[PDB]
């Protein structure tokens, strides 16, 4: 299993002390994996 | 104490008197004043099905003879005593949950009945739950359950 | 002893906390009680008390309202008494800025880093009386309020 994408995650606080919401980011989804495969490798879960 | 009303049901509204007299005026097709066997076995017959039980020998027997207008108002008047109309209930209900949306839940309910203040018997607190429709999921309504308690609703109808 | 109306107060509050039987009293009902008719010192009383520091049944901690009569007269002795000057003084050395610009945080901790500690509901209870805003009190109100009953 690889986490072949990067991610960023902020979570937001309150003054008070209190969880209020989150956001996230993804950076730069690996590509041509659907194309030509190396040696006993898969592309994506999704298709399986 | 006593609790002989020695006084003609003075410890209530009187308008209750005007529908009592109005319901005596109704029965009393011989309009003596005085309730008969002539008079209860044709007019309870009107929405009734002449009944074969003796039981308006019952009322003139719990009170002997043919009933005056008086003692008819006050054999009621003994039956009226520490209750008061749906107001008071209704605002009760209203606090004990804030909510008010009447989801009194059968546990709650038990809980909130049977178990504080005067001690009495849950077994004798089913015949709230075997004759009064309790709403489903737990949970009891009370708006009708106050209506039904007071004049307002009745379960059913003869 | 005072006259018969203090024994009327206990009798009505053994009539009050008659859960699971009037009769028999819970070592926790008797000390809500018994605080609340206006004793705040409570905390390490119950081994003055039981002379047993066994608390491990909940359901039966025998006490009757015979020998419960002495126990108040023995607690009532009053064998602490506080005045405010201590607490200002250890909330304002417990202040940053002396005046209680954002107290909410360092209250809750510092009721939370004492190990003899029960409740939680009761932290975020606090709140009420007065004390709503971001801790805008400099602790005066409150004291004021908590030294009221
Ligand atoms: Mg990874
Ligand atoms: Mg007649």
């Amino acid at each position: 299993n690889s986490s072949r994408f990067g991610k960023f995650i902020r979570i937001n606080f309150d003054v008070t002390g209190y969880i209020v919401g989150a956001n996230i980011e993804t950076y730069l989804l690996e590509k041509s994996r659907a194309i030509r495969q190396a040696k006993d490798e898969r592309t994506f879960h999704i298709f399986y | 104490p006593q609790r002989a009303t020695s006084n003609v049901f003075a410890m209530f509204d009187q308008s209750q008197i005007q529908e009592f007299k109005e319901a005596f005026n109704m029965i009393d097709q011989n309009r003596d004043g005085f309730i008969d066997k002539e008079d209860l076995h044709d007019m309870l017959a009107s929405m009734g099905k002449n009944p074969t039980d003796e039981y308006l020998e019952g009322m003139m027997s719990e009170a002997p003879g043919p009933i005056n207008f008086t003692m008819f108002l006050t054999m009621f008047g003994e039956k009226l005593n520490g209750t008061d109309p749906e107001d008071v209930i209704r605002n009760a209900f209203a606090c004990f949950d804030e909510e008010a949306s009447g989801f009194i839940h059968e546990d709650h309910l038990r809980e909130l009945l049977t178990t504080m203040g005067d001690r009495f018997t849950d077994e004798e607190v089913d015949e709230m739950y075997r004759e009064a429709p309790i709403d489903k999921k737990g949970n009891f309504n009370y708006v009708e359950f106050t209506r039904i308690l007071k004049h307002g609703a009745k379960d059913k109808d003869d | 002893d005072f006259s018969e109306e203090q024994t009327a107060e206990f009798k009505e509050a053994f009539q009050l906390f008659d859960r699971t039987g009037d009769g028999k009293i819970l070592y926790s009902q008797c000390g809500d009680v018994m605080r609340a008719l206006g004793q705040n010192p409570t905390n390490a009383e119950v081994m003055k008390v039981l002379g047993n520091p066994k608390s491990d049944e909940m359901n039966l901690k025998t006490l009757k309202f015979e020998q419960f009569l002495p126990m108040m007269q023995t607690i009532a002795k009053n064998k602490d008494q506080g005045c405010f000057e201590d607490y200002v003084e250890g909330l304002r050395v417990f202040d940053k800025e002396g005046n209680g610009t954002v107290m909410g945080a360092e209250i809750r901790h510092v009721l939370v880093t004492l190990g003899e500690k029960m409740t939680e509901e009761e932290v975020e209870q606090l709140v009420a009386g007065h004390e709503d805003s971001n801790g805008c009190i400099n602790y005066e109100e409150l004291v004021r309020m908590v030294l009221s009953g």
